[PDB]
């Protein structure tokens, strides 16, 4: 039952301002001049022929990342000390209204003066803004993006998801209603669940809250392969057209005299994709988002200090002493594991998965070559125009393209059971 | 729903005779009414011996 | 926020009985047989050419006093202890029922025993008889009279009036709703905020009991001299007609650019004219009724009992150990001291000076020589019948025309500021 409302503002990638300009936050404003809408995070594309691009927003990784940037700027100008939100402008933009309802461009008097010299990696809590603090409703109604971001900027790594296990959930007709889901995918069931969540506040332990929860828990099972055809879990089990493809896509199908034996007791962890190619793997970055809405409402375990850089550890809501540690892995290796468990479990032929890993290979290099020329594209103008200099995507180092701990995680989910 | 223009209701450390003129226009305040009599001139003149 | 209702009866002038018979008790039922309506206390002139005169109401002082003890003898039957309202008679006066409505003949049956022998200088607390105490509008409607009487009983002088100074009253509209006040003499004023103050209870701290004390401070302040027409208070200031005239008359002025400094903080004092002269002065004598409506409804500070004749010390919600203390004065004095103050703000010449005072010189005289001869009068009387002995107004000693203090309390008021 979620009480601290605090976010983290995204750090400079060794630029000395936030990674974005004018030409960027403008060519944003997809939806509408409110930078709380969901379209303006995600885009809604029919599945299956994945991978958009832009000339500005290279992937959709690249969109979630910018958005962050956009509200890590603006969202300093009235959090400041003395509240105000139009006096000041930065990259000339100012918010429309108390409420922050939407951005515009700044008006001239405010062009006249310096901009706001923004931060990297700030910590605020909401309940410092009056307008925030007096309406919960409000308050809830923007958080649900506020926490998305801050899932994206705890680490330099890709956006956090959180698995959880736990037969009491399934407590009521809980289990009716997700059969409504069959049938669906992945991507319809988490888009519709997070446009749904600021309809108005939510209980920590309501359908919604559960069935959310068993979603991304049923997902992930699937994803590394302990769920699936001939082991489900009370009938449901994730399952994927062709595993490794550009674009994945999942569906949530039925599975009857297979379930698997479930441990009671309750178990979770937090996971996150380290390699770079996650910033093309919509399923993935979908999955952070919807934890992102869960987090608005309920108090998830802490994240162990240990596990995340300096700048963000003791930050009242996430990141504490003791508690849960984070779980990365590379998105390629996670594929084998995939694999030979099913393999193992007989649903999946040896000649398969070497289809299919060979695939996930050819897939993984063309993901990258891709990330990593549109990287220099970006160095090239930020050394071309040093008074403008941004990121069209989260920065990422060679080293992130290795394995390290997707073993370790695999098994850790597996352990979940 | 603005509710800055709705600051008496939406705010409650602010005290019911609180306006924000002039950048502000509130759109529901509290609004003072009377009932006065308005009497003609009456006059009763006398006489001086 | 008042709890404590309690008054004190009036005192013998020296007589062995209530300064009162049934000649003058039945002549004082005006309005009707209840004793609590106003009109009981006092007339209502058009002001200006006052001074009202009977054959056995000389002064408006001396219908003031003698409500005071047709009040203190009739009260005193009720407030018996066994709480009885019409088994024995007052000077053939009875009351007409339980909630003590109004007066009459005492019945054959009655008129058959002994009256009542009351006593002088009694102290009586309301909530001891019981159908005061269950009905609190009752009470209310009441102690108006009551407290009003007390305040012209505690010394041997004339009625007690109150003066406070406090910003803090401002506060609100407050400001708004005296403007509809400008225009108006202050015995309209007084009469009318004194005539509706039994309508119903009202808060200690409401528009009500605010306003009343800021009119008596006002009036007070400008009587001395220390507001004026080049020094107001927040642009309000009392012009008094012709100071020093037979009968005065003050109305409620404005004047703009000439506001004084007032000292933050919160002041008061208690005032009270001690010269003879006040019997037949209609604002000093209203202004104190006025307070005595202040008294019904909020608990002002304690009188210090050093100020009081000893039978009237430790009156749970009057006079106490240590508080504040009684500022008497002479009202030809004060003229001078008003006058002084003016003419050395400039605006009044020192030859206007001389006209006044030798105006109220000449009052004083005239004032003096009445009340002095209706005096033997009463005491011709008092010789000829000693069985149905009283006083058509309250005793006064040749002493009492003296300036004792005026300058002192003078001063005093002028310090609130």
């Amino acid at each position: 039952a979620r009480a601290a409302f605090l976010f983290k503002t995204v750090g400079f990638g060794g630029l000395q301002n936030v990674p974005i300009n004018d030409e960027l936050s403008s060519h944003l404003l997809r939806a509408g001049n409110s930078p709380w809408q969901l379209t303006q995070f995600l885009d809604w594309i029919s599945l299956g022929r994945g991978l958009a691009t832009s000339a500005l927003v290279p992937t959709a990784g690249s969109r979630y990342y910018q958005m962050s940037c956009l509200l890590s700027g603006t969202l300093q100008i009235p959090f400041r000390p003395n509240h105000r939100w139009g006096d000041i402008r930065f990259l000339r933009l100012v918010w429309s209204a108390p409420t922050l309802d939407g951005l515009v461009v700044a008006p001239p008097q405010v062009l006249a003066q310096p901009a706001l010299q923004a931060q990297a990696d700030r910590v605020y809590d909401c309940d410092d803004y009056p307008f925030l603090a007096r309406d919960p409703r409000f308050k809830h109604r923007v958080y649900q993006q506020l926490s998305a971001v801050t899932l994206l900027n705890l680490t330099g790594f890709g956006p956090i998801s959180y698995v959880r296990v736990d037969e009491d959930m399934w407590s009521g007709d809980v289990n009716q209603l997700l059969m409504n889901y069959f049938g669906h995918t992945f991507a319809e069931i988490a888009y519709t669940l997070c446009q749904a969540s600021a309809n108005r506040p939510w209980e920590h332990d309501g359908t919604y809250a559960r069935m959310t929860q068993i979603i991304l828990s049923l997902f992930w099972l699937s994803y590394v392969g302990v769920i699936h055809q001939q082991n489900t879990y009370r009938t449901f089990y994730f399952q994927c057209n062709r595993r490794g493809d550009a674009a994945e896509v999942w569906i949530l199908s039925c599975s009857l005299n297979h379930s698997a034996q479930i441990r009671p007791g309750n178990r979770s962890l937090f996971v996150m994709p380290t390699s770079p190619d996650w910033n093309m793997d919509v399923n993935l970055i979908l999955s952070s988002t919807l934890t992102g809405c869960l987090c608005s409402g309920s108090q998830l375990p802490l994240i162990d200090n240990n596990s995340v850089p300096a700048v963000s550890r003791n930050i009242h809501g996430w990141t504490g002493r003791a508690g849960n540690q984070l779980h990365g892995f590379q998105v390629r290796r996670m594929v084998t594991e995939f694999c030979d468990r099913l393999r193992r479990d007989g649903v999946m032929t040896q000649a398969q998965q070497n289809q299919i890993e060979a695939l996930a290979d050819q897939t993984q290099q063309f993901k990258r070559d891709k990330l990593e020329a549109w990287a220099r594209e970006d160095d090239q103008y930020n050394q071309a125009n040093p008074n403008s200099t941004m990121f069209r995507t989260k920065p990422f180092t060679n080293a992130q393209w290795g394995r390290g701990n997707t073993g370790a995680t695999s098994a850790a989910i597996a352990a979940l059971i | 729903i603005p509710v800055e223009r709705y600051n008496i209701l939406t705010n409650p450390d602010a005290p019911p005779t609180q306006i924000q003129l002039p950048e502000v226009v509130d759109l529901y305040n509290v609004v003072t009414r009377y009932a006065y009599e308005t009497p003609p001139i009456t006059a009763v003149v006398m006489g001086v011996p």
